[PDB]
């Protein structure tokens, strides 16, 4: 069993006292959902199944998958998660937005074929940027898969301007490989100190239909923790909280604040929270206020963190000419990111949280968008934006936040 | 089964009736003396609706005052009006945004616009909406509302043309397009892939513009921020088939009707269909909107006939006619398939064929108008013709001796209309190559970041999957052009090494990070000796430049000395002594 307590002061990224969730580590390859096998085989099939509802956006939200790498009957040596979701896009602009993001870069990439997939994954991971490749192309020939080898190789070393040293080649090779990424796996610096900051990413609410008269346990968010430890019994405010625009003028957002009753992970997480996970903070909401991925898009601090909610704000308009690391061979004006055009819909990704804003005005310096909801995540953070070519939301370029107009109801 | 509810936008997020719509809202024009608002109200009361919001953005005060006095305001209404109003609003998708973020609607709600004239009882696809639900366990979204129509009738303009493929079998939609303007029509292989039983494509349907939704529509719609109208939203559903599923669904009526009113020529069809009883029992004697204004009669060949009509002498009423309120005719009159509002007043022998006069439209002797609408107030002077689709705005003013064009458009606002309104008539590796080349030019011009270029040919080159050793020839090949490409054809020493400079100076950054290595010192300085021959102006040139490379440290000077002392043309050139110059002030400098 669990050997948890609630006695700790400076908290260690490598401490046997939690083994639940250290690092979270990025698991980013042309796999096209051929990762997900390697992901089971490494770890388990569903280990992670406790809330479950109507997906919302299944293609526009990463997935974690924990797990514990255990050697010597045993003992964990360490216990990380593994995140990869479908699109590198998204991951790119979430990644590209400060830190903490894809701690461990693994590469599933496919040994039969050296498709502009796998160039397109390694432009993504040198844009986003310790990376680790492998060769998923098991049961060939022995002179095949050396042919391959020697152009992975060949590749690697093309590669190696940014990120280009990875070694690699039914789990006894999953196995070795994930031997030696816990050998190479470096300890990444991660504040427990600071005041607690989460993200929200999936909002629950377990009481089922015909539930009790007083059985009535509402208010479990789902999200990551950003900067600090979280314990059970903590004061959690919602940053962005409730937003009504009904007062027939500006708009009102008034925070939510409620006691952390319980913080659970896949497994039975302990009163003390550390960083890296899809943990979950049940606390003293009424499940109407949060329904089915209804908070999503909010910040979850302790003593209300700094961010401040905004309406609009002026970004410093920074594109790239092509697509990043994609090149198509008609190349029919498809790959080629247009100008900001005025009156434009595209998300600005902060870290994890990602907001809708429109183009109002821009002079070749400064859009002042006007973001569709309300938010509240810095005053100076590096934004991306990314825009849809085509059923596809995709990088278009980097900004940084200068001003704005702020609002603070009570 | 929870009350049934419906939404119901009272602003067309388009600007389609200027000047028109610049200082009255689409919703509250009158079709036949009663607003639009009136007849889509009265049109979701018929169906059994007992909750409707009504979303207004657009000169929203004027709105709010009309209703709160109409029937549907009263407390005896079954049908509860709630009025929404948020400036923010600029397009449809905002709204089911705001509806979702409110949560206003439980389930199966009404989609409509506010400017919406129909007779249709849906009762029957609802039940078959919520039918499919149940069987199906959440999976069809929406149901649209079509008519069967013949492509040739005068609804189906050219703007709202659609054609749809959809499955014979279940009504299930497979694919859905407009058709401005376009000779042929294109299908996807998909349609056929996965119902291979059967496929019907349809080009007979009439968009009514109407949909029994799904709180799922409102969360679909909250999460693709991205959409704007009902066209983006049932595309984005339909190209993204294979995820989410979430089939769209239809239901045919041929026993109704039921038409959008998007601009004059669909408003002026959609007057001709009312007044000819297409649309019973929405019909103008019925005063469903009770007033005692618009009270009138029905008599032979659809003649409408408000009170206090006081007919002059000789006047022949043909077809199709409704006389408002208190409006005066005069003698010898001739007017047809016309609409006439309350309180006007009309001259002696004028010809009426077409037209709409709205409230307090007055018309002088000998006034001839074809197929032309007047806004409120409108006069017309002695002996004026109207050619047919004309427009006169509010209060607008038309003086004598004129013969107004075709397209005459006028209005009080200058710039808006066609004329101002006054008492006057009358005033391989090449091609990565280039893109490098294109990418180094547009970050030159938009003194781009020494980062952002880096990336960029970080990128370029992981896409083309060249060797460095080739890029960097290829850089110093494109670097080479670039300085070259400064100048148009000066043909001179001078003009290479002024440009040289700037280019070298801050783009040394991106030639050292391309260039790192001792091969790659060989390979540039072997480049910069074919660049020499390829530049023959400027191959003189070039032993100022070979000094840029020691200067900046791109080229190392014992390289370019080990490049010297190998061995031709090459090998003669920089033979010469402005090379071995260069040489020999490296070398006595260094040491």
């Amino acid at each position: 069993l669990t050997t948890l307590d609630v006695t700790k002061l400076t908290p260690l990224s490598h401490e046997v006292i939690s083994r639940q969730a250290t690092i979270n580590i990025g698991t980013i390859g042309h796999v096209a959902h051929g990762k997900s096998t390697v992901v089971k085989a490494i770890s388990g099939v569903h280990t992670v199944r406790f809330k479950n509802e109507l997906e919302r956006n299944i293609t526009i939200k990463l997935g974690y998958a924990n797990a514990k790498i255990y050697k010597l009957n045993f003992k964990l040596v360490r216990h990380v998660s593994f995140v990869d979701c479908p699109g590198h896009d998204i991951l790119m602009a979430t990644m590209l937005n400060g830190a903490a993001v894809m701690d461990a870069a693994l590469l599933l990439i496919a040994g039969n074929e050296s498709c502009p997939q796998p160039q397109t994954s390694e432009h993504l991971a040198a844009i986003e940027i310790h990376i680790l490749i492998l060769q998923n192309k098991i049961d060939l020939v022995k002179e095949s898969q050396a042919k391959e080898q020697y152009e992975q190789i060949l590749a690697f070393v093309q590669g190696t301007v940014a990120e280009g040293a990875p070694i690699i080649p039914l789990k006894y090779n999953i196995e070795v490989v994930c031997e030696y990424i816990v050998k190479k796996i470096p300890v990444p610096p991660r504040d427990f100190t600071s005041e607690p900051r989460l993200i929200v990413i999936r909002s629950f609410d377990v009481n089922k239909p015909g539930c009790e008269v007083d059985d009535l346990k509402g208010g479990v968010a789902g999200g990551s923790i950003l900067k600090g430890v979280l314990k059970v019994g903590q004061e959690i405010e919602v940053r962005p909280g409730i937003v009504s625009k009904d007062s027939e003028g500006k708009l009102m957002c008034k925070p939510i604040f409620s006691k952390i009753v319980s913080l659970f992970a896949e497994h039975n997480d302990l009163q003390y929270a550390a960083p890296g996970g899809l943990i979950g903070v049940g606390t003293k909401i009424d499940p109407t206020l949060c329904r089915a991925d209804r908070m999503v898009g909010q910040v979850l601090g302790a003593v209300g963190a700094l961010p401040e909610i905004f309406t609009e704000l002026e970004i410093s308009y920074f594109l790239l000419r092509r697509l990043l690391g994609v090149r198509t061979e008609g190349d029919k004006k498809a790959a080629k990111v247009q100008k900001l055009s005025k009156n434009e819909v595209l998300m600005v990704n902060i870290g994890s949280l990602s907001t809708g804003g429109r183009v109002s005005a821009v002079k070749a310096d400064l859009g002042k968008i006007v973001l569709t909801n309300p938010v509240c995540t810095e005053v100076g953070e590096k934004i991306a934006l990314s825009r849809r070519v085509e059923k596809h939301w995709r990088l278009i370029g980097w900004g940084q936040i200068r001003r704005g107009v702020t609002i603070k109801p009570t | 089964p929870p009350p049934l509810q419906a939404v119901l936008v009272a602003d067309s997020f388009d600007r389609r009736f200027f000047p028109i719509s610049k200082d009255q809202p689409r919703v509250l024009l009158p079709l036949a003396n009663v607003a639009l608002i009136d007849y889509t109200l009265e049109f979701l009361t018929a169906t059994g609706v007992q909750e409707t919001f009504v979303f207004c953005c657009w000169k929203a005060a004027q709105i709010k005052e009309h209703l709160l006095k109409s029937k549907w305001c009263r407390p005896t209404s079954l049908n509860v009006v709630r009025i929404i109003t948020s400036e923010l609003y600029r397009s449809l998708g905002d709204v089911l945004r705001d509806v979702d973020a409110k949560a206003l609607v439980r389930s199966d709600f009404l989609l409509v616009y506010g400017d919406v004239i129909s007779n249709i009882n849906i009762t029957r696809a609802l039940e078959e909406h919520r039918l499919r639900r149940k069987l199906e366990k959440n999976v069809s979204v929406m149901t649209m509302i079509f008519k069967e129509s013949s492509p040739s009738h005068p609804t189906r303009c050219h703007e709202d043309n659609v054609v749809v493929a959809v499955d014979s079998t279940t009504n299930r939609v497979l694919h859905f397009q407009k058709t401005q303007g376009l000779r042929r029509f294109a299908f996807p292989l998909s349609l056929f892939q996965g119902s291979s039983d059967g496929v019907e494509v349809r080009y007979d349907l009439l968009d009514c513009h109407i949909s029994i939704c799904s709180p799922q529509v409102a969360q679909l719609f909250t999460d693709n921020f991205d959409y704007q109208t009902r066209d983006d939203f049932v595309r984005g559903l339909l190209v993204n088939e294979e995820i989410l599923g979430n089939q769209i669904h239809m239901h045919v009526t041929a026993k109704e009707y039921g038409a959008r009113v998007s601009n004059l020529h669909m408003y002026s069809a959609v007057c001709a269909d009312v007044i000819r009883r297409w649309v019973y029992p929405l019909t103008p004697e019925a005063n469903f909107t009770d007033s005692t204004t618009q009270s009138c009669t029905h008599s032979r060949h659809n003649i409408y006939r408000g009170p206090e009509v006081s007919l002059g002498h000789g006047s022949i009423l043909e077809e199709n006619v409704l006389l408002g309120s208190g409006t005066v005719i005069g003698s010898n009159c001739f007017i047809t398939n016309s609409v006439i509002g309350p309180g006007c007043h009309i001259g002696d022998n004028v010809v009426l064929d077409q037209t709409y006069l709205w409230q307090g439209v007055r018309v002088a002797a000998g006034a001839q108008i074809h197929q032309s609408l007047l806004c409120d107030n409108a006069e017309v002077k002695e002996r004026v013709t109207l050619k047919p689709r004309s427009v006169l705005t509010s209060q607008v003013v038309v003086g004598p001796n004129i013969t107004l064009p075709e397209g005459s458009v006028i209005s009080l606002h200058p710039p808006d209309a066609e004329e101002d309104e006054d008492d006057g008539e009358f005033s391989d590796i090449k091609v990565f190559q280039n893109e490098v080349l294109g990418t180094l030019q547009r970050g030159k011009e938009e003194n781009i970041s020494c980062d952002n270029l880096v990336l960029e040919i970080n990128s370029l080159k992981y896409a083309y999957n060249i060797s460095l050793k080739e890029v960097m020839q290829v850089l110093s090949h494109v670097v080479l052009e670039f300085p070259l490409q400064q100048m148009d054809s000066p043909l001179d020493s001078s003009r290479y090494c002024a440009l040289l400079l700037p280019l070298l100076k801050a783009w040394s950054p991106v030639f050292r990070n391309y260039i790192k290595r001792a091969a790659d010192h060989l390979e540039a300085l072997a480049a910069i000796e074919d660049f020499f021959l390829e530049h023959e102006a400027l191959g003189i040139s070039m032993a100022k430049v070979l000094m840029a490379f020691y200067q900046l440290e791109i080229l190392a000077e014992e390289t370019i000395l080990s490049w010297f002392s190998q061995r031709d043309k090459g090998q003669q050139l920089r033979k010469n002594q402005q090379l071995q110059r260069f040489i020999q002030w490296l070398k006595e400098a260094e040491e």
